[PDB]
């Protein structure tokens, strides 16, 4: 378990981005084509 | 080119800043050439290089600041200067609106372990220490301590449940002058608490729950309340006493890892606790005939009890099941199986990887925590701190 | 997939578990089908948490540390 | 940390045997680091019994005590 622990904590915050890319595509592949052009910003205004 | 920048040094050059703000010397940290800066710091005109820069210069800092930053080995050189073998130690590079101990909180915010534990850094800290962060911390513990150590004589001194006032403890008269002291001193930490984020909150509950406690100083109260109170700031009072502990250097580190850990778990039981609710939910209806899973909540609290290995699994579904008092009893032990496996072994063995995890990580720099926890503790001194009492009690050599 | 497995178990013991709406049951049935139903719909949630970001990564490690020992149950059941 | 929780049981868990006195409830505490809390025993039985003063402080004290002494600082000694 510790082992498995450690390999995981290696790439965390790669494989939970990687949630994130994955959830957002396969909802993509999905959806209607009018649906997400009518939802799809161009850009966002905020305030080794 | 360091005989280059020798030779044009023992001809009287000017030391200016260009356009940009900047020195020879700044120019060479930049560029990080080590054996010109070794040659400055060894000419006989090193100090006054080390007055030529701009205040205002965002890229170009005092020459202290960039050595740390950028060649530390130069400035590791520059401080085995400052320790003349009865051992001096001078602090004249180690700290110059600026905020305190400069050189040293440069040395933190740039990982420069290696110069931190230079003996000079270590007598700069050693001496701000016991000029006033030692004092500081004292007088802040002893008044934390002024209300923790009679609130535990009056826990361990007065059975608990009964009532107390100054008089006695409701009537024996025997150690009544013990109780009032103690109650006086735990109202007046008290009171005094409330004229001097987690541990805001910590405090506010123990002053809160000790003012209740010893509250028959005045008006008289029942003693369920009483003791109900006391429980929770004597529990309080000794929990929030780990915090006073994080600032020496052998608890520090120790009391890091446990507020790692804590995070880590109660991060952690967001989730679990759906996991606990399923278990606690089906031994609430497959061992409901039971006194531990006769109420939902009961039923969760001892799947929560359980969780760590005492599962009690012969009160609970052997002797049940021999007497035939087991309704569902596949279903209970298929239960009992899957259980064992989930909470006492998957997920106690997921929380002792990632405290492993969290426990290494927190080795890996746990002398640079140390020092920077100590650097951070005397510079936010230095800023309340009067200027007068600080020029007062500031030292700018050690002898040793 | 495990988790269409988990949803059909779910949703047939919680058919079971509410059927006396329309047909009359017996009792044992109606609860022995509520036990797993509650069981696998509280465990079954934390598949739903697995698409959030506080949540996902200790899923992700429950499921690890849960597959681990499952591969090695079939040599230490011996 | 052992001497909050020692405490804290003493006055809760006063008129049990194992918390009897300062000194009991605080080896008794140190003894229950391990998992052995003695759950039943001290907090279930005694509950319906009605023989809890303090019944929902009790079990937010064994709660929290579970929390921290056998899973944060045992874990804490084992990553150590
Ligand atoms: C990191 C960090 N953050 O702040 C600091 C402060 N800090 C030091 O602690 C320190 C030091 N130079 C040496 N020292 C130690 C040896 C020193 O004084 N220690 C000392 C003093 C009085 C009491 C106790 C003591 C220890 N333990 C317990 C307990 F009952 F909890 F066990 N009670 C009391 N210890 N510096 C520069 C410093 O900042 N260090
Ligand atoms: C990895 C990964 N896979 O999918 C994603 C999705 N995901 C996010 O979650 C996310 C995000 N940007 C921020 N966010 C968080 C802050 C956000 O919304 N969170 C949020 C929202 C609603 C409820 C809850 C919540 C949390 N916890 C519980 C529990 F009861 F279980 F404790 N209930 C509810 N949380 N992105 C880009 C994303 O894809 N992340």
């Amino acid at each position: 378990a510790v082992g498995d622990i450690a390999e995981v904590q290696k790439h965390a915050s790669l494989k939970r981005i990687a949630m994130q890319v994955e959830l957002h595509t396969s909802l993509e592949k999905k959806l209607p084509l009018w649906f997400l052009r009518k939802v799809d910003q161009k850009s966002t205004i905020v305030y080794s | 080119h360091a005989k280059a920048v020798a030779l044009l040094l023992s001809h009287n050059a000017d030391i200016v800043l260009n356009k940009q703000q900047a020195s020879f010397l700044h120019l060479a940290l930049h560029n990080k050439r080590k054996e010109v800066v070794l040659t400055i710091i060894r000419s006989k005109r090193w100090d006054e290089c080390l007055k030529i820069f701009s205040h205002n210069s965002p890229g170009n800092k005092c020459p202290i600041t960039e050595m740390i930053e950028y060649l530390p080995e130069c400035m590791k050189v520059l401080l085995d200067f400052c320790m003349l073998h009865y051992i001096e130690y001078n602090f004249k590079y180690l700290q110059c609106i600026y905020e305190p101990l400069t050189a040293l909180n440069a040395m933190v915010q740039n990982n420069r372990i290696e110069l931190l534990n230079h003996p000079v850094c270590k007598e700069y800290l050693l001496m701000k220490w016991l000029a006033y962060g030692f004092r500081a911390h004292m007088m802040n513990l002893g008044s934390y301590c002024l209300g923790l150590i009679p609130m535990t004589i009056l826990v361990v001194n007065i059975k608990p449940g009964m009532a107390f006032n100054s008089t006695g403890i409701i009537l024996d008269t025997t150690n009544s002058y013990l109780i009032k002291t103690c109650m006086i001193l735990v109202f007046l930490s008290s009171i005094f608490g409330y004229c001097k984020d987690i541990s805001n909150v910590l405090e506010w509950i123990i002053y809160t729950t000790g003012i209740i406690f010893v509250l028959p100083l005045f008006v008289e109260i029942p003693a369920h309340l009483q003791w109900q109170c006391g429980a929770i700031a004597v529990y309080f009072y000794w929990m929030n006493f780990l915090l006073y502990l994080q600032r020496f250097e052998n608890c520090g580190i120790f009391i890091v890892m446990l507020e790692v850990i804590l995070k880590t778990l109660l991060r952690s039981t967001v989730v679990f606790i759906f996991l606990l609710l399923a278990f606690g939910l089906s031994f609430y209806i497959l061992l409901n005939l039971q006194d531990p899973f006769s109420s939902p909540l009961l039923s969760i609290i001892q799947t929560f009890s359980m969780m760590l290995g005492d599962i009690n699994y012969r009160e609970s579904f052997l002797e049940p099941y021999l007497r035939n008092e087991l309704a569902h009893p596949v279903l209970s032990f298929a239960q009992l199986v899957s259980f064992t496996i989930f909470v006492p072994i998957v997920l106690m063995n997921l929380l002792i990887g990632l405290a492993v995890g969290d426990i290494a990580e927190v080795q890996k720099h746990a002398s640079l925590k140390r020092i920077a926890m100590q650097v951070e503790l005397h510079t936010s001194l230095e800023k309340k701190l009067p200027l007068w009492f600080l020029r007062k009690v500031d030292q700018k050599s050690t002898i040793v």
